[PDB]
């Protein structure tokens, strides 16, 4: 994923970092980012890799009832989670869609909605993960609203590979494994 | 929606005729007076700009020699009912070998109205009640007649009349101006005076239309110069 | 035995809140400085050196008990330490009411005298003595959470001279909620109220948010923001309850500006938290209307709501003296287009090959938010490059990007 | 310019003066809740606060051996306990009865005051207590209207005497009903505004609660809190929110709304007698009601805000424009003719965008060219939102 890794750096950590260039360009610093692609394919991996790398802290938003507490006895708004973000910053505010209307695409238009001129506090960073793009609702899919879209193809031959080594670094192998002939025997997988 | 055309209210309205009753209601304003001497006609064109011609403003029509009629209200709808007029006319012309009675004439304009259905109807049957209002104005053995139909088919003759958006108070003024036995020139006047009342615009002999179907003479379509003759008195 | 008969008209508490107090000195006029403002000033001046020689002796001669730092030290031995806080459940008398503990016990107690009773209305936070219960003081309220998340802390940096080709819309709604602030003059002379409602309508991305947020930078009154999804709750009555709170949050900020974006997305999305189904949609709708134009007085509260999709509300909640004014928002003309490149290109450093002409006819129905797009992505690819100049091959593959694929 | 060193000198000294006075007298904290010193009884409230013993607050239960000199009484001290005690030889036998709040000391719980019924907060804040700034003169078109919901909600509390007489018994139930815009709410108003008894506005919605039977339980108690004062009444607008008809969709469809229906239902008509409560509903979709709701007894008249006529039409014309400053010679039948099927809420509008054109071109007076304008922009150019062709078939 080193292509998703550049994508997603050029639009999380260069807006926290580095202002200045985006200022220089004369654009508006990226806010809102999507990662779509078969689930298992790594982008909660990405999304919390590039949050641990920038020192952005990471904050997903599951929907869950049981957090609840935690973000606010109010819970009558999911933007009442910003105070925490604001306390925060520079943060990054993932929703992961499982897959009525997706509560998590919903969620994500009240995010975006706050976040486009109506938030003092920059460095707030939105990610979302989703299976598949042509179920996004046209609101989100409306140019302006994210800032950049990146898919996350299942990992081919070589990235399989790639992964492999990773995963199996964590094992006690035999010399001479030949990963190489495994991540052929795997066509079609995820990470 | 849900409800057909033919439906009725639990007041025992036809849905579809009261709405259609209600279309008048935005159309421009007739007045039509029955008088010993004649019937007069008068219609506003409501103008609504400098670049429309006003002559194709065709709101005061011949029925036949001796009929005309003033329509209100969708004057697309009115079309049907003046060609059936026009049609039935000279139908018993061919058959009987004499004019209509106007009051005849009314009654098979009426029966056009509530002929439309939904279902077990005519390819040709229509969708919709006819939303315009007429004013049937002619001589007959009777002498002059007027006579007023409404989208519900209901046609009753009258000795002045009033349609339209200004139905209430042109109708009020009628009745105020109103007797029995006055002349040809002083319903003219009468109307006309009615008529420049309520106008939204400013009445001159372009923004209006008058008519006289008097006994002897044929129905006349009032020119320029007539209608300037009688307006530069009020 | 009979009950006892309060001498306060009503249950509620003042309706006046955050007044100067006892510093609701005259208003002088003119402002101007002439001696006839002078010879006003000097007339207080005489009142307050006449009131400050009166006090001065009464507390002079006043017991040595009787002294304000001395009634201060009694009123804080008569609260007491520590200050329960309970909730002010019913005014049985003027001295007596009925508070409920933390820990839902109910007790009839004795509102003290040092009390601003005119802060006590049932439900109010108040403070009880530990031992007797008895009502020594009323808690000011913290501000909520969600009167936090409403109001618009920061106004938007986005002004009306960064929108293009809307000048009749950025007409519109200033004659509703700017000018009536600016110059109520106008509306007073007139002997007619302002225009109550403005509801934005037009198609994805033409400008109705971004003239809410230009709106939002030159107010001076509290804007407060509600995306129409976050009226729908997980659970009955709340989305009513949410409506209301919202609206008496507005009342309480007054003049306030209430931007009700994307209401359309209240009915035109169906998410399964929602409990009730499409019914409880409406009785938030219902709740809605009776906030818009109902038998409540509404303040100086203004409703901006803004959607893509018009054909999709109730008529009843844009019908007039609700939402008097319906703003149409066309998608831009190549003038706009035009006015809308150079805004978003101001800051910009372009190169000599592009030109904007070409980039006006990218697809026939651009709007504001592709222009705005194009311009971002194009930068984005002059970044990858690690560019300040953007180039017309940049802006080609911006093109390709946000508006295809 | 030239006494402007003297007005900052005097305005100086006056500010300083201020902070002096309030430093001897008071004024500060607000916080806590705390009043001017000028009020503060310390004296009495120390005596307050030994004489005055504080009580717990309980609810009677059982009396055994009413009867006989030493009656006991079953008290719930609400979380606290359940105890049996005996009055305080200051309250009288017959002044505790069972089931009713008392309140009682913390040593020997002696009941020593009954009390008040508990009322929901939000159910006690619906009662209004600042009337409307609207009176039957800024209603127009509506006089049978008007004369008959008067002669219902307002003649009988005015001049009862005028009914007992002839053994006549009042309506006692209101529904306005008509197209969005047409007046319901503003008359309603205009009753709140003239009537001198205790009004309550209660919204539809407002008895929509998140718990199973909450709504019964705030219709119970706003009835229980109305029957309470001599002459009242209940002004339930958007009734429909939570006054639809009955239904069995096979699952829960509207189960707890039909029971908060079938509460009010109860209330308005059924075993026991209403009282002196005249209640009053408005609504713009009268056909969803629920029979038994839109039945005599419960809702007795039935007024219909239809659309205004030309004369309806022009009456409001002419109240809406009568602080207007217009030219001399307006044609407001005129502009009454001109919109035909029409609210007074479009006719307030149009006499709104007359005023704003006038503003917009820097005029002080607004012609009639304007009020033109102001018609095809309101009447005409916003049909399309119009609210009213898709309501009269509700209505
Ligand atoms: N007419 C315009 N002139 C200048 N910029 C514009 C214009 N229209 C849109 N934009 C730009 O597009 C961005 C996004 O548009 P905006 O969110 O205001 O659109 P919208 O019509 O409210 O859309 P939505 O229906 O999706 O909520 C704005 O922040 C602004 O920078
Ligand atoms: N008959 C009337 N005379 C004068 N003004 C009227 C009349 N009817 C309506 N209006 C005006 O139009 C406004 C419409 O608001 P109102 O509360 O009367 O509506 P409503 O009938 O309760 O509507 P809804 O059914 O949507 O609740 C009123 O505030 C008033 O200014
Ligand atoms: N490209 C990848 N490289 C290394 N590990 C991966 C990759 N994709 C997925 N994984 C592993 O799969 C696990 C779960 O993947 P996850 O990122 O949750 O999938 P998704 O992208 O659908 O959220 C992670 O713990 C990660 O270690
Ligand atoms: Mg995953
Ligand atoms: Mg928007
Ligand atoms: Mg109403």
């Amino acid at each position: 994923l080193d292509k998703q890794i550049k994508e997603i750096k050029e639009v999380i950590e260069l807006p926290v970092k580095h202002p200045e260039l985006f200022e220089a360009l004369g654009i508006a610093q990226p806010k809102g980012v999507l990662l779509y692609g078969p689930p298992g394919t790594g982008k909660t991996l990405l999304a919390r890799a590039v949050a641990h790398h920038t020192d952005c802290t990471f904050i997903r938003v599951s929907g869950s009832e049981l957090v609840q507490k935690f973000i606010g006895e109010g819970a009558r708004m999911v933007r009442e989670l910003f105070v925490m973000a604001r306390e925060h910053a520079p943060s990054i505010i993932f929703m992961d869609e499982i897959d009525g209307d997706s509560e998590v695409q919903r969620t994500m238009l009240e995010l975006l909605n706050q976040l486009d001129g109506f938030e003092a506090t920059k460095n707030i960073k939105v990610i979302m993960a989703t299976n598949r793009i042509d179920i996004l609702d046209s609101a989100l899919l409306r140019p302006g609203r994210i800032d950049r879209k990146i898919e996350f193809p299942p990992p081919n031959e070589e990235a399989r590979l790639d992964i492999l080594k990773i995963h199996s670094r964590k094992m006690n192998l035999t010399r001479g494994i030949n990963l190489r002939k495994i991540a052929e025997l795997m066509p079609g997988a995820s990470g | 929606y849900d409800r057909g055309v033919n439906t009725f209210s639990p007041e025992g309205r036809l849905f579809q005729v009261e709405y259609a009753i209600e279309a008048i209601k935005l159309g421009s304003t007739a007045i039509g007076i029955q008088t010993s001497e004649g019937v007069c006609l008068a219609v506003e064109k409501r103008i609504t700009s400098p670049l429309m011609e006003p002559s194709s403003i065709e709101k005061i029509v011949e029925i036949d020699a001796h009929i005309g009629c003033a329509m209100s209200g969708l004057i697309a709808d009115a079309k049907t009912l003046i060609d059936k007029a026009r049609v039935e006319t000279q139908n018993h012309w061919f058959t009987y070998n004499e004019t209509m009675t106007v009051e005849s004439v009314t009654q098979a304009v009426s029966n056009l109205a509530l002929q439309f259905g939904e279902e077990d109807a005519d390819p040709g049957a229509m969708s919709r009640p006819f939303g315009v209002a007429l004013l049937f104005g002619g001589v007959d053995e009777k002498g002059p007649q007027l006579f007023h139909m409404d989208p519900s088919g209901t046609f009753v003759q009258c000795d002045a009349r009033a349609i339209g958006s200004a139905s209430e108070g042109a109708q009020s003024s009628l009745q105020e101006v109103y007797h029995k036995s006055m002349t040809l020139k002083e319903a003219i006047k009468s109307s006309l005076i009615i008529l420049k009342q309520v106008m939204e615009e400013k009445l001159n002999a372009t923004n209006i239309e008058l008519a006289t179907v008097q006994p002897g003479q044929n129905f006349h379509m009032f020119t320029k110069e007539e209608l300037e003759e009688v307006i530069k008195d009020i | 035995y009979e009950p006892p008969v309060p001498t306060r008209v009503g249950k509620k508490k003042k309706k006046t809140k955050g007044p100067d107090a006892a510093s609701k000195l005259p208003l002088v006029t003119p402002h101007t400085q002439c001696r006839l403002k002078l010879l006003k000033l000097e007339r207080i001046k005489d009142y307050l050196l006449m009131e400050e020689e009166f006090i001065r002796n009464q507390e002079q001669m006043k017991p040595l008990e009787e002294k304000q730092e001395e009634e201060r030290s009694k009123v804080d031995d008569l609260r007491g330490t520590p200050m329960s806080v309970g909730t002010l459940e019913e005014i049985i008398d003027d001295n007596h009411a009925i508070v409920s503990t933390s820990v839902g016990s109910e007790h009839y107690v004795s509102i003290l005298s040092f009390v601003d009773k005119d802060l006590l209305e049932p439900g109010c936070s108040v403070l009880l003595n530990h031992k007797v219960h008895a009502v020594i003081g009323v808690l000011m309220d913290d501000t909520d959470p969600l009167v936090t998340v409403m109001k618009v802390e920061k106004a938007p940096q986005e002004t009306y001279a960064d929108i293009g080709g809307l000048d009749n819309q950025i007409q519109e709604i200033k004659e509703s909620v700017e000018l009536p602030l600016t110059h109520p003059e106008y509306y007073e002379e007139m002997g007619i109220k302002p225009p109550k409602g403005v509801i934005l309508y037009g198609p994805p991305g033409t400008g109705k948010t971004l003239l809410a947020k230009a709106v939002a930078n030159q107010t001076s009154a509290t804007f407060l923001r509600v995306v129409g999804s976050e009226l729908i709750q997980k659970y009955l009555g709340d989305g009513p309850k949410l409506v209301r709170e919202l609206f008496r949050v507005a009342e309480e900020h007054a003049p306030s500006i209430v931007f009700i974006d994307e209401i359309d997305a209240i009915g035109t999305k169906r998410y399964d938290s929602n409990s009730g189904g499409e019914r409880e949609i409406q009785r938030t709708m219902l709740e809605l209307l009776n906030q818009l134009d109902g038998f409540d007085s509404r303040g100086d509260v203004k409703v901006i709501m803004a959607t893509n999709r018009i054909e999709t509300l109730d008529p009843a909640l844009i019908r007039p003296g609700r939402i008097d004014r319906k703003i149409e928002f066309p998608l831009p003309d190549e003038k706009t287009k035009k006015r809308i490149f150079q805004i978003h290109t101001s800051r910009m450093t372009l190169a000599d090959d592009v030109t904007l002409d070409d980039l006006i006819m990218a697809k026939d129905d651009l709007s504001g938010a592709d222009i705005k797009a194009i311009c971002t992505e194009a930068g984005l690819m002059a970044l990858r490059e690690r560019r300040m100049k953007v180039t017309n091959e940049d802006f080609k593959k911006s093109k390709e990007n946000v508006l295809y694929k | 310019s030239t006494y402007s060193r003297q007005i900052k000198q005097v305005e100086d000294d006056i500010q300083q003066l201020l902070k002096k006075i309030n430093e001897l007298t008071g004024i500060k904290e607000s916080d806590t809740g705390l009043a001017p010193p000028a009020l503060w009884d310390l004296a009495a409230d120390k005596q307050t606060l030994q004489s005055e013993q504080p009580l717990q607050v309980a609810r009677c239960t059982k009396i055994i051996n009413a009867d006989s000199e030493d009656p006991k009484y079953i008290i719930n001290v609400k979380q606290f306990a359940k105890f049996v005690v005996d009055l305080s030889d200051q309250v009288a036998p017959t002044d505790i009865e069972e089931g009713m709040r008392v309140g009682v000391d913390r040593n020997k719980y002696q009941i020593h005051i009954p009390l008040p019924p508990k009322i929901d907060p939000t159910v006690t804040m619906m009662q209004v207590e600042e009337k409307p700034d609207v009176t039957y003169s800024d209603v127009g078109g509506c006089k049978e209207q008007i004369e008959k919901l008067r002669e219902v909600v307002e003649t009988p509390l005015l001049h009862p005497e005028r009914f007992v007489n002839l053994g006549i018994e009042p309506p006692k139930g209101v529904l306005l009903f008509g197209p969005p815009g047409t007046g319901k709410t503003l008359c309603a108003r205009a009753v709140a505004n003239r009537t001198d008894a205790c009004f309550i506005r209660v919204i539809g919605s407002e008895l929509v609660q998140k718990y199973v039977g909450e709504g019964a339980r705030m219709v119970r108690e706003l009835f229980e809190m109305a029957r309470t004062k001599k002459a009242c009444l209940i002004f339930f607008d958007e009734i429909d929110a939570i006054g639809g008809a009955r239904f069995d969709d096979g699952a829960g469809g509207d189960n707890e709304v039909q029971r908060t229906m079938l509460e009010l239902i109860n209330q308005l008509d059924g075993f026991d007698p209403r009282g002196n409560i005249k209640v009053l509903m408005a609504t713009n979709r009268p056909d969803t009601l629920d029979p038994a709701l839109m039945r005599p007894g419960r809702l007795d008249r039935k007024i219909e805000f239809s659309l205004p006529d030309l004369e309806g039409r022009t009456h409001i014309f002419k109240i809406h424009a009568r602080s207007m400053s217009v030219e001399r010679d307006i044609r407001f039948e005129l502009l009454a003719r001109l919109c035909p099927n029409s609210t007074g809420a479009e006719i307030r509008s149009v006499c709104t965008e007359a005023g704003m054109f006038a503003i917009r071109a820097r005029r002080k007076i607004a012609t009639e060219k304007d009020f033109l304008e102001a018609v095809n922009k309101v009447i005409k150019s916003y049909a399309k939102f119009s609210a009213t062709p898709r309501y009269m078939t509700y209505n």
